[PDB]
């Protein structure tokens, strides 16, 4: 039905990761393909899961190993020698062809990111606040790797909210903000909490953002 | 430059469109079987179906009929072609051949799909930095876009009234739950030059209509 | 059947 991939890692440049994708194997190849951060999929190679026989695209021969257990029926990639344009989402995937249909196979895929930055936890500051409404919103700054998850009043505030794509600074760390848009009248008697949650780097911040 | 699809296409629901995967002149069409894939955010890309010509081509499992292939030998152009166009169809299209003894995949086309939403000009609000980052000897400046469609901004930052482009970090618009685009900007200073200045401008052009809010120590 | 990324 399904392969399942490793969690994510976080790397130093010039280190190694190895990524295991577990079906709950093939006859069939698995096939490696890696996506840059809003760029398109990059074929690494496919190894075959009966021979172990490899085939790795030229771009990756050498520092590229790509093995299987068939006991546990886990394929495993290991890249080495990390490059920050290594930093991308790698998934497995593996299918079969008739005469008539294809049936294929994606892991749900597992986030590498190469920096020379270390693990580090968002600052959160609040951004404290026409026609009856106010903005307000929560500053996640200066974090790294990447997913935090941006909820309001433990989830209970999804109507007017918008959470913005992260960007990656000059400093080599991440940076998001989340808003809300609220009737004015709500502002000294509603309470809204923003809670952020960067799991990287365990670390959970619950600020409530009030009028001075 | 093997494989180069358009960059971005829109239509409304219940038309057909056709999307491009030219091959680089000398690479020709008619000896390659082309790949498409849907990929939506978040998750891996799901084949559509592969296509050689009428009597060579094989569908994904489970993939609606809508979806179908073609090719065109003069334009040395693979198409993919979509009957629906329902709004799930918003998605990014990518191909792929067997070239040269490996996988290539094209740059990938952004099918957006409108849902009838009218022109709505964006609401602008530039936040000064809070006494808390200020307390944490920071400064970030955030103008945050929002309710504006269609989603197409350019932000441009000022110091007094000279622009700046240094510290700044722009988001590609982005879609809201209520399907009009949203944007935010952040311009990173210190607390020296944040009061050093006397004012900061945040300018968002939409539609050729031109908003600007200022913020001040 | 056939390999699909062969």
């Amino acid at each position: 039905v399904q392969l399942v991939q490793s969690g994510a890692e976080v790397k130093k440049p010039g280190s190694s990761v190895k990524v295991s994708c577990k079906a709950s194997l093939s006859s069939y190849a698995i096939s490696w393909v890696r996506q840059a951060p809003g760029q398109g999929p990059e074929w690494m190679g496919w190894i075959n899961p009966n021979s172990g026989g490899t085939n790795y695209a030229q771009k990756f021969q050498g520092r590229v190993t790509m093995t299987r257990d068939t006991s546990i029926s886990t394929a495993y990639m290991e890249l080495s020698r990390l490059r920050p344009d290594d930093t991308a989402v790698y998934y497995c995937a593996s299918g079969y062809c008739s005469s008539t249909s294809c049936y294929d196979y994606w892991g749900q895929g597992t986030l590498v990111t190469v920096s020379s930055a270390s693990t580090k936890g968002p600052s959160v500051f609040p951004l404290a606040p026409s026609g009856g409404t106010a903005a307000l919103g929560c500053l996640v700054k200066d974090y790294f790797p990447e997913p935090v998850t941006v909820s309001w009043n433990s989830g209970a505030l999804t109507s007017g909210v918008h959470t913005f794509p992260a960007v990656l600074q000059s400093s080599g760390l991440y940076s998001l903000s989340s808003v809300v848009t609220v009737p004015s009248s709500s502002l000294g008697t509603q309470t809204y909490i923003c809670n952020v949650n960067h799991k990287p780097s365990n670390t959970k911040v619950d600020k409530k953002v009030e009028p001075p | 430059a093997v494989l180069t699809q358009p960059s971005s296409l829109s239509a409304s629901p219940g038309a057909s469109v056709s999307l491009t995967c030219t091959l680089r002149s000398g690479i020709n069409v008619g000896a390659y079987r082309i790949y498409w894939y849907q990929q939506k955010p978040g998750s891996p890309p799901q084949f559509l179906l592969r296509y050689k010509s009428d009597s060579d081509k094989q569908q994904g499992s489970g993939v609606p009929s809508r979806f179908s292939g073609s090719r065109d030998a003069s334009a040395n152009a693979g198409i993919l072609l979509i009957s629906g166009l329902r709004s799930e169809d918003e998605a990014d299209y990518y191909c792929a051949i067997w070239h040269s003894s490996a996988w290539v995949f094209g740059g990938g086309t952004q099918l957006t799909v409108l849902g009838g939403q009218p022109k709505a000009a964006p609401s602008v609000t530039l936040f000064p930095p809070s006494s808390e980052e200020l307390q944490a000897n920071k400064a970030t400046l955030v103008c945050l876009i929002s309710d504006f469609y269609p989603g197409a901004v350019t932000v441009a930052w000022k110091a007094d009234s000279s622009p700046v482009k240094a510290g700044v970090e722009t988001t590609t618009p982005s879609k809201q739950s209520n399907n009009k685009y949203a944007a935010s900007s952040y311009l990173s200073l210190t607390p020296e030059q944040w009061k050093s200045h006397r004012s900061y401008s945040c300018q968002v052009t939409h539609e050729g209509s031109t908003v600007e809010k200022t913020v001040a120590p | 059947f056939e390999d699909f990324w062969k």
